[PDB]
Order: structure tokens, then sequence, then C-alpha cells
RNA sequence: AGUAGUAACAAGA
RNA sequence: UCUGCUUCUGCUAU
RNA sequence: AUCUAUAAUAGCAGAAG
């Protein structure tokens, strides 16, 4: 009523009518941003340049009736300006704050509930000690605002639009049941709201919309730990801290899986993996809560979590998760090998392929299925879902799980298998995400076969239609428990019958990052840390204890090789390599103790962790040794410096992965003659090339020489040198 | 020549509405003249299907006040969806998945209007299948009288 | 003892103390006078690097244009603009061969972008050349002026609201006999050539507040006829850059550091053990002046193969317009007579018909060298990109040259890869010995020469792989922290008291997170920010003696308050911030400690220092009284005619928001006029209200009658 | 004069 | 007749 | 597990090229 009379008043005139008629709604935003003047620039200088003035503030003329022109000292609080605006001093703000009409109904706590949640989390937080340590912060994407657990950012924005502006949503429809529930609750909670709809929308954006950022993180990546990242994680220190509220069960499950995988991987290297594993789970906390107390009350299905539960005499599920479905192997076995495959979009990538026939019960909430499969082959899939969308979900999950070459070749479009920061993504998760948006091509390229119509069931066709004649190549539709276990010294989980149910070999090798901070209390607070931390701390321990380590490396080397301090390192060495590597390094060290004058402290420190394995004999000469860091094999070069281990001869400070490890003092028996006895197995390097002895041959070409014979070898980073066979 | 015919065959308001409708999505009325004529015919059928129909103060339809029909066609996408959303939030009728042509307050239902050149069976069936919502009304006219 | 800070590098590596070498505590250098000198010098350098090219005269503008494409191969190591089209096409072909499907997928996403983008996107620009006024204007103002002139000239496809329809309007405007400019009411008429020269013009200004440079340089800003095409081309190039592992764009910040570290890490992993690995920290010299628009057209034509023809055309228009672009000379010069003690301004438009006696040696040489290109106060500049106008496309070209470094293309024992961010680049070369490294470096340098890329020899260096610099990111076996670069972000921002508190504390916290700001230095930064804040806003602690106009009210409020710890710092309260609570705002930090009456005054719903919106009943305010609005002085020219246009614009927009509640939360869409949309909304709202039962017979009749009156007024003025 | 540094300020209307 | 383009980050809501 | 993005309100400020 008011507004229509207002509009008629503006249309009665001439220029406003021409504006209202000759301006579409799309151009209204342009004319709304339309500004006249010299714009503005450097407002900090302006603020310093106007706060010394008398009236730097502009307010509405209504303030005449609220703020007096003068206080009890005759200082002017506002001055009329030659319009509805009025120039005002900050003294007016302070006079309102000390004399203005007060009230018991303020909207600040409700509109800004999330900030008060931060306040409450800090108030009830628990502070532990500060530990100064070599910190390895990795840059990754984390949550700055957690948002609603159910909704995504798009869904949260849709909910906000439907709640605040119901008649302006356009063609959009809320599809999810969580969306509808939250919309109902917010519309119920916001009737008779005296706040403007814009600020209500922004309050709901703070409450519901999830927001992420790339940050350098150590410790937990959950939003309750990211909000206090400045307080808990430093350059050289970790502040033990636990937020005050309630933890999300999802984050607890994730961090438990991470800790269990790290613990099992480190335990496999020990000479008594069972006792080692028990000690670690007894000395581990997850978000402030003891790991054993979590393991006694957490129903998480995972291989390493089940191994941890079995070692402490608990009932396990012997099941895992994949694509939202719970998988339980009923019969069969498998091993895991790395296989390079080419996808439908010409992207080559390695997948962990499981060799061996096996059978699974795949339980979802809206679907269920029996699967039988072999090495990259879907032998049989009997799905029993409720709705055809759930049936399609389960079929897609089973085709991806089968690791069929048809599935790998069905990839079309711009499917990336790397992160935006060029980090490796899980290929199976990427294929699942790709086919869950549209699996038309997968259904076409899967294949069809005629049905014999057994048991009354009916098969489904690539068009998601039921057909009694044909179906997919192995797919059939249908109309529709924690066991006591044992565990031995080597972490093999037998059943009550005596057949192996789990093994450390079934534990996923992916090195992930915890959502809640994992706290380890032992001699080495880094023992169950990530690979970069483990490498840095292993070398830092070696050079920090270099006096006793150096005295022991000569008297009883076997005692030194057997130290626990090298076992977190050995879990990063590839298994098949360990023994060989060890043998190599040990032979080097022995031929180093036999040749007087050849003593290189850097070489011993470099190769000492690799000697921690039972040495297997071999005639191979290694120019490098591999350690698995985040899915990639980093090479430590036997001679000289490298990008994972570089000793600066000038500063004398060893650097491992860019993190300083410390300085090496002056060893009197350092070998300045130039001879090297710990680079090649059975060869003393006597210096640079001598053209007398012929051309340079390869490292792996030296096995047919005889003792008392020099040669020129292209051993190193493009360095030709002169060696001789002992 | 189609352009000229349209310009002289229909009212200036219907022609202006058609011009707006094809200008919203980047169509020149001088180039695509058959779509110009199709849209003009659609708008004219809708504005005749609507006009001269009211609901009196007791609640039944009388032809001579509360208009019987709400015109959804011939509006901007935003204004059309605003009208549809307001009708849905007031009367509690299911939201159509696509923009309809009219709304019947008396029958309280969205009407999808079609003006076909081909058979009405084919056209009707196609439209119905596409909509797949057994709540939207589908009334198909043709130039033959069927 | 003589103190030498540089001697600290004898023990601390330069990277681990790189922050010392950034003197960002002093003021940056500004320009004082005109930019005509830098503009003329830029044009002359661009024509010098391409002087062996072919000269032609433009049949449409009459401007002399230089074409250095396929010119004579360079004979020295001076910068050359002689890019060979076959080598550029080969680089594109091999980039597509090494990443199958990159251009196809990029063109699909860019087709979606081109079809959905609104003309409002153009308003997201800064100061824009406005051909209607021949001056710099805000982007929204320039766009509105362009739309008004186009409409008064019968060009109204932009009414669709799509950017591509406005581009069609621009295309059709470039074919009119005369353009009508209606000022305030003087009716000017540009002809075809004059309008065309104004449409292909980029205004030139001098870049101010720039670190690391002794001498100033010129920047350019294009008009509205260029910006839509450049936006579409840059969107395509961004889609391409997103799919390339060597691109340092459009990734930035922590994500960029992570990508660079991971990519260099993978590169060092791929290199075999027996190989020699070297890294070139490299800059390219005269990057924008040697990027030819014709090569951008060739690249776009190869990228858009087998695409619809409308898409290729709309993507080809930007390189065409940039190939025929004019650079406006600027403000001109200023002349002084000491004996007569007078000074005068000489515009640039009279720099072709002026006597050369007035100028010094170098300026006279500049004018003599540039005079053949002068038309209507602009200079013809066919070669060059005119300062970062195609950052992402030039990034694609550099990445193609990097991609040419695999062993399948070098066909030798050496190979190379690296990182490319527009002009900056890090090149990792691998080879079995030093001669192979030299050969790979020579081959990369010469291949870059073939495509118009000139490696800066004086700014680039090479060392064993492991340390380098890329886009001011220093990598010593990993990227190091450089706190000095973020130093100008500390301080009072000048928004208001609340926002300045929030920004100061948040900046301190984020610098602890990202830039290795230690805890003790963070506490001291907090203390220094609180000092600067209290000085700026005259809000020193209530129980102090500093004398200011505000101090009496602050003392009264202090003595009035039981719980002093609850008062905000802007109210003369204490500073309760520490490392613990940097992430918590100030009103929430001390909400529990506030006195009830002070709390109900600070957060009063009828706060008079913030704006109130009508529902004369108004919504309750939520913000505190420290969220006031600073007076913005905007008062001496003839451009005062737009103040009334803008006032009436604001009146209309507030009325529209009274009719459309979500228009200020999300951008509204619609081809209908404002009055039509508002009347239809009023009608449907009155209908669903009378139906649902909020209004009666008579109010509904009155609303419908006012609507009919407005509709007959819009049809009948 | 001074600021300053490749062109300006040392008020303008 | 005078702070451009691009990218990231932070803050705010005429 | 993903997540500039199975994404798109705008303005200002800092940095980089
Ligand atoms: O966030 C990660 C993880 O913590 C989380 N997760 C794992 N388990 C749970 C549960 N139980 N509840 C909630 N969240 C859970 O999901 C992410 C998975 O970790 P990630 O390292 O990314 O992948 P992972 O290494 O686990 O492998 P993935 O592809 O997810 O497969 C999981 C599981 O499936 C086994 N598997 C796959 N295939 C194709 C198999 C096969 O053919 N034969 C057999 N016997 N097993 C197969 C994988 O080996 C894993 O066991
Ligand atoms: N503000 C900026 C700074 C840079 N750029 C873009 O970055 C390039 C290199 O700038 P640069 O500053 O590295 C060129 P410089 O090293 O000074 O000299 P040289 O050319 O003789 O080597 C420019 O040519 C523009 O494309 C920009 O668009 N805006
Ligand atoms: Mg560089
Ligand atoms: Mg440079």
């Amino acid at each position: 009523m008011e507004r229509i009379k207002e509009l008629r008043d503006l249309m009665s005139q001439s220029r406003t009518r021409e504006i209202l008629t000759k301006t579409t709604v799309d151009h209204m935003a342009i004319i709304k941003k339309y500004t006249s003047g010299r714009q503005e620039k450097n407002p900090a200088l302006r603020m310093k340049w106007m706060m010394a003035m008398k009236y730097p503030i502009t307010a509405d003329k209504r303030i005449m009736e609220m703020i007096p022109e003068r206080n009890e000292q005759g200082q002017t609080l506002w001055s009329k300006t030659n319009s509805d605006r009025v120039m005002v001093s900050p003294l007016a703000v302070t006079w309102w704050n000390r004399n203005g009409p007060t009230t018991s109904t303020v909207h600040y706590p409700k509109v800004y509930k999330t900030y008060f949640e931060k306040v409450e989390r800090l108030k009830h937080g628990t502070f532990g000690p500060v530990h100064f340590r070599n910190q390895v912060k990795i840059r990754r994407r984390v949550d700055i605002n957690p948002g609603h657990a159910d909704l995504s950012a798009k869904e949260a924005q849709d909910v906000i639009m439907e709640v605040v502006f119901p008649n302006e949503v356009g063609a959009r429809i809320l599809t999810s049941e969580s969306q509808l529930t939250i919309t109902k609750e917010k519309k119920k909670e916001l009737q008779d709201c005296k706040i403007a709809p814009l600020m209500v929308a922004y309050m709901l954006e703070r409450e519901l919309v999830r927001k992420t950022r790339f940050l350098p993180v150590a410790g937990g990546t959950s939003s309750v730990y990211i909000e206090v990242l400045h307080l808990t994680q430093g350059t050289c220190w970790e502040q033990m801290y636990t937020p005050g509220g309630e933890v999300r069960n999802d984050d607890v499950d994730q961090s438990l899986i991470i800790a269990a995988r790290n613990i099992v991987r480190r335990a496999t290297v020990s000479a008594d993996p069972l006792a080692s594993l028990l000690e670690m789970c007894h000395s581990t906390q997850i978000g402030g809560v003891r790991m054993v107390d979590i393991l006694r009350q957490n129903p998480t299905e995972e291989q390493a979590v089940d191994i941890c539960k079995a070692a402490m005499g608990l009932r396990i599920s012997s099941s895992f998760s994949f694509g939202g479905f719970t998988f339980k192997r009923t019969s069969g076995s498998s091993v895991k090998r790395e296989e390079e495959v080419l996808t439908g979009n010409l992207q080559t990538l390695k997948i962990r392929v499981h060799e061996g026939y096996e059978e699974f019960t795949m339980v979802g909430r809206r679907a269920t299925a029996i699967l039988r499969k072999a090495t990259r082959r879907l032998i049989q899939l009997i799905v029993s879902g409720k709705d055809e969308q759930s049936i399609a979900e389960a079929i897609i999950v089973a085709m991806v799980f089968s690791q069929e070459d048809c599935m790998i070749k069905a990839v079309r479009g711009d499917l990336n298998f790397v992160n935006r920061a060029n980090q490796r993504l899980n290929p199976m998760h990427q294929l699942l995400r790709h086919f869950q948006k549209d699996a038309k091509v997968l259904f076409q390229n899967w294949g069809i076969e005629p049905i014999d119509n057994v048991m009354g069931m009916i098969g489904i066709l690539p068009d998601m239609t039921p057909s009694t004649e044909m179906s997919l190549r192995g797919v059939r539709v249908s109309k529709m428990e924690r066991v006591v276990v044992s565990i031995d010294r080597f972490l093999r989980v037998r059943d009550q019958r005596g057949n192996v149910l789990l093994s450390p070999e079934e534990v996923s090798e992916t090195q992930g990052t915890e959502k809640l901070t994992i706290t380890y209390s032992s001699s080495m607070m880094w023992e169950i840390n990530g690979p970069e931390s483990v490498l840095v701390n292993t070398y830092q321990w070696i050079i920090r204890n270099w006096e006793n380590v150096k005295i022991q490396w000569s008297q009883d080397p076997t005692m030194l090789y057997n130290k626990m301090e090298f076992e977190p390192f050995q879990s990063l060495v590839p298994k098949a390599a360990r023994g060989q590597y060890s043998g190599f390094v040990r032979v080097l060290f022995q031929q180093m103790r036999d040749v007087l004058g050849t003593f290189d402290t850097v070489q011993i420190i470099k190769l000492l962790p690799f000697a921690a394995a039972p040495p297997e004999q071999s005639r191979m000469q290694f120019s490098s040794l591999t350690v698995n860091v985040r899915g990639s094999g980093m090479r430590i070069v036997v001679r000289g410096n490298s990008p994972v281990f570089n000793y600066n001869k000038a500063t004398k400070r060893l650097t491992v992965l860019g993190k300083d490890a410390g300085a090496l003092m002056e060893d009197p028996d350092e070998g300045t003659a130039g001879v090297e006895s710990a680079v090649l197995r059975g060869f003393l390097i006597l210096g640079k090339e001598n053209k007398r002895y012929g051309p340079a041959l390869s490292i792996n070409e030296l096995s047919n020489l005889a003792k008392g014979e020099k040669a020129n070898v292209l051993i190193g980073q493009g360095d030709v040198v002169l060696v001789m066979k002992r | 020549g189609m352009e000229d015919f349209v310009r002289q065959c229909f009212n200036p308001m219907i022609v202006e509405l058609a011009e707006k409708a094809m200008k919203e999505y980047g169509e020149d009325p001088k180039i695509e003249t058959n779509k110009f004529a199709s849209i003009c015919t659609h708008l004219e059928v809708c504005f005749m299907y609507s006009d001269f129909h009211f609901i009196d103060e007791r609640g039944e339809s009388t032809i001579i006040l509360k208009h019987r029909f709400e015109i959804i066609e011939g509006r901007d996408r935003t204004m059309a969806w605003t009208v549809v959303n307001s009708i849905c939030n007031t009367t509690g009728v299911e939201k159509p998945k696509f923009l309809p042509d009219l709304y019947d307050y008396k029958e309280n239902r969205f009407i999808e209007i079609g003006v076909t050149r081909r058979e009405v069976h084919i056209y009707y069936l196609e439209k119905a299948n596409k909509i797949k919502s057994e709540k939207t009304h589908i009334h198909i006219f043709s130039f033959t009288g069927e | 003892m003589d103190v030498n800070p540089t001697l600290l590098f004898l023990k601390v590596p330069v990277q681990n103390a790189i922050s010392t070498t950034f003197p960002y505590t002093g003021d940056p250098p500004y320009s004082h006078g005109t930019g005509t000198g830098y503009t003329m010098d830029t044009v002359n350098r661009t024509h010098k690097y391409s002087e062996k090219g072919k000269w032609t005269t433009n049949t449409e503008t009459g401007a002399p244009q230089l074409n250095p494409i396929d010119g004579p191969l360079p004979e020295d190591n001076e910068p050359s603009g002689y890019a060979q089209t076959d080598c550029v096409l080969e680089a594109m072909a091999f980039l597509e061969e090494s990443h199958p499907g990159i251009f196809e997928n990029s063109c699909l996403e860019t087709m979606e972008i081109v079809q959905q983008t609104r003309v409002d996107k153009l308003t997201q620009g800064r100061q824009t050349y406005d051909w209607t006024l021949n001056r710099n204007q805000p982007a929204a103002t320039a766009l509105a002026n362009t739309i008004e002139v186009f409409r008064s000239n019968g060009l109204t496809a932009n009414e669709s609201g799509r950017l591509i329809d406005f581009l069609k309007d621009v295309m059709d405007s470039m074919d009119k006999e005369e353009m009508e400019i209606t000022t305030h009411k003087k009716k000017q008429r540009l002809n075809k050539r004059s309008y065309l020269i104004r449409a292909l013009t980029l205004n030139t200004m001098t870049k101010d507040a720039e670190r690391g440079k002794l001498k100033r340089r010129a920047i350019a800003t294009p008009g509205m006829q260029i910006r839509g095409f450049v936006y579409f081309v840059e969107a395509l190039a961004r889609s391409i850059c997103e799919k390339l592992e060597q691109s340092g764009l459009p990734v930035g910040g922590n994500e960029k550091k992570a990508k660079l570290a991971n990519v260099v890490r993978k590169m060092m992993t791929n290199s075999q053990d027996t190989e020699l690995s070297f890294t070139i920290t490299g800059d390219n010299t005269k990057w924008n002046e040697n990027q030819n628009p014709r090569m951008f057209l060739a690249m776009i034509t190869y990228i858009t193969r087998n695409q619809p023809e409308w898409f290729r055309n709309v993507l080809s228009i930007a390189p065409i317009m940039f190939s025929n672009k004019m650079a406006r000379l600027g403000k001109g010069y200023m002349f002084e007579s000491k004996s007569m003690k007078l000074r005068t301004q000489v515009p640039a438009e009279m720099l072709a018909n002026i006597d050369l006696k007035y100028f010094n040696k170098s300026t006279r040489e500049k004018i003599e060298k540039i005079r053949p290109l002068l038309i209507d106060g602009t200079a013809s500049l066919s070669p060059g990109m005119m300062m970062g106008m195609f950052n992402m496309l030039s990034t694609v070209l550099g990445v193609s040259i990097l991609n040419l470094g695999q062993k399948k293309y070098t066909k030798t024992t050496y190979w190379w890869d690296g990182l490319q961010s527009s002009d900056d680049f890090a090149l990792i070369v691998n080879a079995p010995n030093h001669e192979g490294i030299q050969a790979g470096v020579d081959r990369f340098y010469r291949t870059c020469k073939l495509v118009g890329i000139n490696m800066s020899k004086k700014k680039s260096y090479i060392n064993r792989t492991g340390t380098f610099e890329f886009t001011s990111f220093f990598y010593r076996y990993g990227f190091v922290a450089n706190f000095s670069m973020e130093l100008p972000s500390f301080g009072v921002s000048g928004i208001n008291e609340s926002a300045d508190m929030s920004v100061g504390v948040t900046v301190i916290k984020n610098n602890m997170i990202n830039n290795d700001l230690g805890p003790a230095t963070a506490q001291m930064a907090l203390q220094l920010f609180i000092k600067d804040y209290r000085y700026t806003y005259r809000c020193h602690r209530g129980d102090t003696q500093i004398q200011t106009r505000r101090a009496f009210e602050l003392k009264k409020l202090w003595e009035q308050t039981r719980s002093k710890a609850g008062l905000l710092v802007s109210d003369g309260g204490p500073n309760l911030y520490n490392i613990r609570n940097l992430h918590i705002p100030e009103v929430c930090l001390k909400w529990e400690l506030m006195d009830e009456d002070y709390q109900g005054r600070l957060c009063n719903p009828m706060n008079p220092f913030v704006s109130h919106k009508e529902i004369s009943m108004e919504y309750d305010a939520v913000a505190t009284t420290h969220s006031w609005i600073p007076k913005r002085n905007r008062s001496n020219t003839s451009q005062r005619g737009i103040l009334e246009d803008e006032q009436m614009y604001q009146k209309c927009c507030n009325l529209f928001e009274k009719f459309f509640p979500s228009s200020s939360y999300r951008r509204p869409v619609g081809i209908s006029s404002m009055v039509e949309a508002m009347v239809s909304r009023a009608r449907i709202d009155a209908r669903i209200d009378f139906e649902s039962g909020r209004i009666k017979k008579e109010e509904f009749a009155e609303i419908m009658k006012i609507c009919s009156t407005i509709e007959e007024l819009r049809r009948q003025k």
C-alpha cells in the first residue's frame, strides 16, 4: 500500500519515469553500483586524517532526538550539515554508550551464535604441556567453518534461500530430507523475527554453510582444531590442547582409523609386533581421549582398527567400508599388487589390484548384495535393494569394486586423478565419484547376457528397466555380528575355527591425516608420526646421539642396528627391499671398518637406518635407497647429497626434507685423502677419472672384474670416478 | 515476410510480449520469424483462455473482481517463478518442475497450454511424458480444430 | 666495530633471513607528474623489438601497424618480437598431444561460461576508460554510459542481460555511420573512424606504489568494448591452465606453494640417479611488449578447432581488437617559464602539431620517433599485449614451451620441465653431464626465442637443483617464510572501530598461521596494534591521563562501570586479547564481563549510528554503536551533473528493494523494466494476500487501481 | 629555497 | 584530463 | 574420501606477476 503510492509518486514525475521504464531489472544492478566522484583510496590515511577533526561520522538526522547537541562539558556531539545526513563526533558514540536508553533484549548472542560457540569451546578447553620438536607442517585443505554435517554448501544455500526468501527461490526445489528438516526447524525458529532478512540470511550462512581453505597444518584438521591452529601448532613447538565441546563421532572414527593404521604399520617391523602394538595403543590419545577407551566403545569397521581390537581381546567385525557400503568377506583370500592401467580418458595410473577369488556380503542402508569376484573380474552380483536408484548405486559400487577393465575404460570427460595442488587422489574414490554422477557409458560398455529366469528373480538392463530375457554381464536383482577372535605374535587374526580373518597385509597403505590431534607418549613422541616427521626425527636422533652411536658403530655394530630407534624408519622402506638394503649397507660399513683412513660420518649417518633389517645377501650395487613418502618412492642417493638428505659441507648442518636436523662436529679421523669405502659393495673409490683405464662403464657392469683391478665408473649424479676392486 | 504478417495479425501488446520473450534468450524476431509466430500464437491462446473469467465473492466461476486465472506465460523467468512460488506457498499446491502457462484458482491447478501444428495425440503425449507430474493440466489446441 | 647487517648472511643462509632484504617499512615510490613519457617510451620499445616486421596501414582506422610475425629469425640476444606462427602452432599441437583432450574440455566449459555470463560481470572492474567521456571512470559508470549511448543509437541487444548479447551490440556498434553522444544537453556526433579509434583505445596511466623498481612504468586500462572479449578469452585460458601441472596459475597462496612443492618434488623423483639436475631461476624480459596478439589469435584458433563457429568468433574477437589497438598518450606535459614565473599544461592531443623546441633531448627524440603513429591523441600499437592483459594465455604459451622439453620431443639425452607463471619460470634441466645441461638450456632458450619469449639473462641464474626462486617464493629444499612481504597489512585499517579491531587481531592470527609469526612477536604485534588503535580512535584506557576531546566521556563511562574488564577497547576498556583468543571477536570475548546496562546500550536495537531498514516501523539493529559510518568527503569541476542521476538511481533501487526483498542478498535477474516488475509483484502479492486473508475488499481494489494507474502512466506519459 | 627525481609540488577556483 | 589486468588471502554488509 | 568447483552476491584492504 505504502510502496505502491510511493511508486506512483515517482512515476508522476518525468525523469524517474524514464528511469523506471527504460531500465530493465538486469541493468538495475549496474545503475545501483553507479557511482560519481573521485572514488576513494588508502582509507587508513583518511582515518588518521579525519579522527583529529570535530565530526568524522555521518548519521541519520533521527539522532537529533536521541543524542543531545552538547554534553555536561559543552562539547558538541553533533552539528547540522547543510538533507537527512548529520555530522557526528565519537563523543556521541561514547555518550550513547554511557547514557543511552538501555534494554534487556539484545540480538547479538543469537545473530552471532557461532562466535559464542568458539568462546564456549575455549572456556572449557584443556591445556597440556608444550613440547619443543621438529615440526613438519603440510599444506592441505581444511575446514574453516564446519557448517551443517548433513548439508553441503549448495544445499545449505538452498535451505537459506527457502527459509529467508520463500517466494524468491525460482525453479529450485529442496530435494534432501535433511534439507527439508532443517528448513522446517529454521522457519519455526524464526517466526516473529525482528532482524532484517539480510542479516538473518548471513547468520544462517555462518550456521550452515561449510567453508574450506588451504592452510599449513600440523595435528588435527577438524574445524575445532583449525580454529585454534595459531595456538596449538608453532614452528618448533606443539601445545597440547583439547577443545571444550562435544566431538563429532565421524572425526573420532577417522582419527582412530589413522592412528590404528600407523600403529599396525610400525608394529609389523618390530621383533614382537603384538607387544609393540599393545604398548602403542596404551600410549596413544585421540583428541584427548585414551585410545584404549575409544577402542572399547567404538563400532568402526576397518582392518587395522579390528587388529587393534583383537590384540586387546575384543570382538571385531572383520569387515570394512567401500563406497558407502559395508563389505564382509565370507570366503576366499587375496593379495595386493600395484598395477598400471590406462583409463578411458587416456590417464595412466596405478591401482592396488587384489589377486584371488573372494566373496562378499555388501550391506547398505537402502540396498544389499552378494558379490563374488576374481582378479579384476566381477563374477557374480546379486543385488537386493529397495528402490531402483539404490539398486543402481549398489551396481555402480560393485562394478568399481570389481576393478574391471571395462570400468576403467568407461571413463569419459575431464576426470582428474590429482588434486588442485597436484596431490595424488585415491583412484578408486575418483572412479566412484565419476560414475556416481552419471554411469551411462559404464552401463553401455559393461555388457549383456540372456537370463534363464531362475528362482523367480529378474535381471536389469543398462536402461535401468527390469527384463526377464537379458541383463548385465553377471548382475541379478532380487526381492528383499561381532565374532570372538584370536591373534598371535605376528598380528594374524584367527577365528574360533582356526582360519585367518585378518592380517597386517590387509591394512591400507595410504598415509592419511587425522581429524583430531593424535598424542603419543613415549621415548620417541614421533614414533607413530607421518613419514616426513619420521625421517627428520630419525636422522635428528642419530646425530643428536652421535657420540655413543659412533662409539657403538665400531665396537658392537649388531647392537646398534637392533635399536628400536630405527624401526619407525624401517616401516617406510618397501618390504621386499628391506633385507637387500640392509645387507648392502652392512657390507659397506664392514668394508669401512677395514680400510683405515676412510671414515665419513655423513655416510654412516645416511645409511644407518637402512641397516636395521635382517640382512639378505645380494650382489646388487645400489646407487640409491627408496623410502615410501605419501605414496611416492623418494630416493636417498648412496654417494653425495640428494633432495631427501643433503649435508651442507659449509654450514655442517644436515637438512632432511628441508627441515634442519643439526650440525656435525669435526671428527679428527675424517678422511681427507679423498678415498670412499661406503659407496659401492666391494669397491674403493680412489678419486677422479683416469683415462688410462678405458671408458666409463655402468654401476651394474662392475660384477665381472677381478681383485687388484682399477676402472672408471659413472657412479653418482653424472660423476665419473676411479674405483678399484678389493 | 512472416515477420510482417505477425506485426499486423496480433495486438501490439501480444507482439511486445513476444518480442520480450525472444529477446530474453538471444533470438532476433527479424531472423527467427517462425518462432516469433509460434510465441505470438501461444500468448494469444493464453490471453484468450484467461480473460473474461472471474470468481465472484461466493466462490464459483462467472463469466462477465477476483480473476479466475493467473497468467504465467508472457512474464520474465524471474517474475514467472515468483508468481508460481507465491501461489504454491499460499495455496499449498505442488510445485511444477517446469514453468506452466496458467494457474486456475478455482480448480487450484497449474495449466500447461500447447498449440500444435502436428497431430494433438503426438504433441500431447510427448508433453505429458516430459512433465511426468500427474497434477499439471495439459490442454492442447491445434489449427485444424482438434 | 662497524655494524654490517649483511654479514649476518655469513652464518644464516640468505633464504632463512630473506625477510631482512625486503625494506617494506618505508613508503613505496609514487609518480608525481604525467605518464606520457612512459607511454611513448613503451610504444617505442615495442616498435623497436619488432622493427624488422612489415608495415601496413589499417583500412578502418588509418593507423600504421607493425607485423613482426614470421619475420627474420633473430641474430643476437636482444629482445625480439619475431614469433614464428608454425612454431606456436607446433607448441599448441604438442601440448594437446601430451594432454589429450585438454582443449576440447576447456572449450566445453568455456561454452557454458560464455552462454551463462551476465553483462553485470563487467562491473567487477576498477577504473575503466570511458569513450563516452574520453576519461577514466568507475567500471559500472562506464558500462552504464556505454549502455545508454548504445540504446540512444538503437542498439538494444544487451537488454537480454547476457554478456554475449552486449558483445553483439558492440559488434554492431562498430558498423554505424555515426555515434550520438548526449551530454549535459550538448549533442556530439562521432563518425565511424573516430568512434572506432575510441573503441580500440586503452587509456594509459603510471603505476603507483610499486616496490622493487627504481624507475616508473606505464599501465593500461581498456574500454568496455574490449573487456567482455578479454574476459571470455581469459576464461578459456584459465580453464586450460587449471589442467596443466606446470602452471603457477590460477593457484595462489598456500595452494600455489603446495602445488609448486609437489610438482618440483615429482620432477626430482622422475630424474634418474645417474643424471645431472640443474634449476634455472628465470625471468622473461619485456614480456607484454613481445606477446603478439596475432599469436594469441593463432593459439585460440588451434584451441577451438572443431568447435561451433559462433564460439570461435566470440573467442577470436579479443586478439583482433588487440591487434588493432590504440594507446592513449595520457595527460601530456607541463611547461614552466622561470623568467615569467608561469606554468602551463600541454595536452597530449597536441603532441603531433607542436614545436620541438620546448622539449629536452630525450623527450624530443621520443616525440620524433612516435609521431608517425599519432591519431586523435593516441598512438598505434599493433605489437605487444599492453601490460598483463592476457596473463593466462601467455602462461599457456610458456607452459607449451615447457612441455616441449620431454625426451619424446628433445630426442636427446637431456630434457627439461618446470613451472610457469605468466612470465616467471623455474626450469629444471636434466642431462648425463654438464655439456648436456648447456645444450638443453640453449635449446630451451632458442625455442623460446622462436615463439617471442626472451629469457632475461641478467635476472636469471642456474644452480644444482634444490634451491630456486619463483614468484617471490624462495625455495631452499622447501619454501621458507617471508614475513616482511605481509608487513604493510599490519595496522589500523580505517573502516571503523569494530572492523579495525577485527582486522588487526585476525591479521596477527593469520600471520602466526601462515608466515611463521612467533608467539612472543605475536604478543608484541598485539600490543603495538592496540597502541596504534587507541591513538587513532582516541580511546585510551579510561584510567589514564592522555588528553583528548573524547577523554571526558571515556572517564565518565569508566567511573560509571562496575566491571571494567567488559568495556570494549573503543570504550576505554582493557585489552584482554592473547594468543589463546585471537580467533574470537571482541564483543563476544567480553560479553560475560559486561555490565547489563552498558551491554544493553552498546547493542541497543535502535542504534542510531547504523542504517535501519523498514519492514514507520523498522527492523532491530544488531551491530554495536562502534560500527558507525565515516563521513566521505566528495566535494570543483563540471562533473556535478551525475550527482542527481545517481540520487534518483538510488531512490529507484530502494523502491525496488521495497518491492523485492532478496534483491540485495542475491543479484536479481530479468528483462522486464523496473516499473513492470514492481507492478506485477504488487499485483500478485495483493492477490495472494487477499486470498490468504491479510487484506480486505477495499484495500485490494485500491491496490489494483493504483497499479492500473501506474500502468496507464507508463504506457501514456 | 626546499621536497624531490626522468615530473611534479612549491595551492586552486 | 591521474591506482590497470590477473591470482590468492583477509575483513565487512547500502 | 572429495572439496577454486558436482561451485558462482558484492565491496574494500594486503601481496604477487
Ligand atoms: O577417510 C578414509 C578412511 O579413514 C575412511 N573410512 C575407512 N573406513 C571407514 C569406516 N569404516 N567408517 C567411516 N570411514 C571410514 O574412508 C577413507 C578411506 O581411506 P583411503 O586411504 O582413502 O582408502 P583405502 O586405503 O581405505 O582404500 P579404499 O579404496 O577406500 O578401499 C577401502 C577398503 O576396500 C578394500 N578393497 C577394495 N577393493 C577393490 C578390494 C578388493 O577387490 N578385494 C578386497 N579384499 N578388498 C578390497 C580396500 O583394500 C580397503 O580394505
Ligand atoms: N604491476 C604489474 C607487474 C607485472 N605485470 C605483468 O607481469 C609482466 C612482468 O612484469 P615485471 O614487473 O616482472 C617486468 P620487469 O622485471 O620490471 O622488467 P623487464 O620487462 O624489462 O624484465 C608484465 O609485462 C605484465 O604482463 C602486470 O601486469 N602488472
Ligand atoms: Mg623469475
Ligand atoms: Mg621481473
